[PDB]
């Protein structure tokens, strides 16, 4: 199970990058709400 | 091992889903800043209408493209913009649950009514109400025009209240009862409205019945001195009139009122054909309260006796509703000597304290 890791090590940067992302737009309203409050 | 570290991430993105779809939801709801709220007056165009905002003015106006031209008439409920003044949307249905509230199941046509102290109303009533409501198409080739509209008064302090609220739900009739309080203490100046309401929603809920007490506010001033502050206690008459002159009298909506004093009444209008079949009615007598207190005592662990008749014998001069005081009167004694089966000696100085309570 040599290339198991060389394969689902691929995966989870990506949804690293998945996360990030998500994380940003979420904090830009986060911010505009206290803008308009 | 390389692997669950992986599937606790598309359970953690999905968890954002949710979340981001939200935090872009309300955003999208800030921008539709709010708007502001009237009623007509009357038409003039599709191009131009009336209106009077809740804030005094009476605004001259246009509207948008969508809504029906249609539906935008008199008593109409309205909302618009704030600079240019254009009317865009209606909501209709002025809830208000703790005015009015139906009673569907009145319309069982089986429902019960046995509570005590008078047989022929309930009797003559449904020779009153029921037949021009099942098969009226008689009342008119026989020649004769059926009432549009009852009265029924008395002295107070006589539950009447529940009694019409009965026997049109024996009789399987849709029932509903809204008192002339709310409609003039919560709604100051925004009353009539809600009549209109009251009868349209009644409509197409046909067959159905009115009951409405404290029928003696419409009143107010009477136009006591035709000044314009009185506009709501004016007009609140007028409302009333001209809708019930509306129903044709076909045989699916009747309505009930109600009071203590008609003497004290507005025959301005509600006397000569529009509520013309007036009925009084009256007090128990030396069986009726037993036929009464057969109810109300009935339903608490007494001790089980009839003093019910040597007592009744006692008590004279004795109004209705004070009852469900006269066992309670009684029920803050058995605690007292600390009981659970009371006596009728609690009973045979109940009202002797009661009697005095009539003075004032
Ligand atoms: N005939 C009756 N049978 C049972 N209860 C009655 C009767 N008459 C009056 N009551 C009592 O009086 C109260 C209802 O009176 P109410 O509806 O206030 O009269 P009105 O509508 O004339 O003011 C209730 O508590 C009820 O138990």
């Amino acid at each position: 199970l040599d290339n198991e890791i060389r394969i689902f090590r691929s995966e989870l940067q990506r949804l690293s990058h998945e996360n990030n992302v998500m994380l940003e737009k979420i904090k830009d309203n986060k911010e505009k709400i206290k803008n308009n409050r | 091992r390389y692997d669950d570290q992986l599937k606790q991430r598309r359970q953690n993105i999905r968890d954002l889903e949710k979340l981001y779809d939200k935090t872009e939801n309300d955003i999208k709801a800030l921008q539709s800043i709010g708007q502001l709220i009237g009623e007509v007056m009357k038409e003039l165009s599709e191009e131009k209408y009336i209106v009077k905002a809740s804030s005094g003015p009476r605004y001259i106006v246009g509207v948008r493209n969508s809504v029906d031209r249609s539906k935008l008439k008199k008593g109409v409920r309205v909302t618009l913009d704030i600079t240019t003044l254009t009317i865009m949307r209606i909501l209709p249905r002025e809830t208000d649950p703790l005015v009015y509230n139906m009673t569907s199941f009145e319309q069982g046509e089986i429902t019960f009514d046995g509570i005590g102290g008078l047989t022929e109303q309930i009797r003559e009533l449904r020779e009153v109400i029921e037949l021009p409501l099942k098969n009226p198409e008689i009342f008119q080739r026989v020649g004769i025009k059926p009432p549009k509209g009852v009265l029924l008064y008395g002295p107070p302090g006589t539950g009447k209240t529940l009694l019409a609220k009965a026997v049109a739900a024996t009789i399987g009739a849709n029932f509903i009862f809204s008192p002339a309080s709310g409609i003039v203490d919560k709604y100051i100046g925004e009353s009539a409205r809600i009549i209109r309401e009251m009868f349209a929603y009644a409509k197409e809920h046909e067959p159905c019945i009115i009951f409405m007490d404290e029928v003696d506010a419409i009143g107010g001033r009477r136009f006591s001195e035709g000044t314009s502050a009185d506009r709501e206690i004016q007009r609140t008459l007028m409302e009333l009139l001209t809708q019930m002159d509306g129903f044709d009298n076909l045989g699916q909506t009747k309505i009930i009122m109600a009071t203590n004093r008609p003497d004290t009444l507005d025959p301005a209008l509600l006397r000569p054909g529009r509520l013309d079949r007036k009925v009084e009615i009256p007090l128990p007598n030396e069986a009726g309260r037993l036929e009464i207190f057969k109810i109300h005592t009935a339903k608490v662990k007494k001790t089980g006796e009839f003093d019910f008749e040597a007592a009744v014998k006692m008590s004279d001069g004795f109004n209705g509703a004070d009852i469900r005081n006269c066992a309670t009167e009684a029920g803050f004694f058995a605690i007292r000597d600390d009981r659970d089966h009371i006596n009728p000696d609690d009973l045979m100085k109940a009202v002797r304290k009661v009697a005095e309570v009539k003075k004032l």
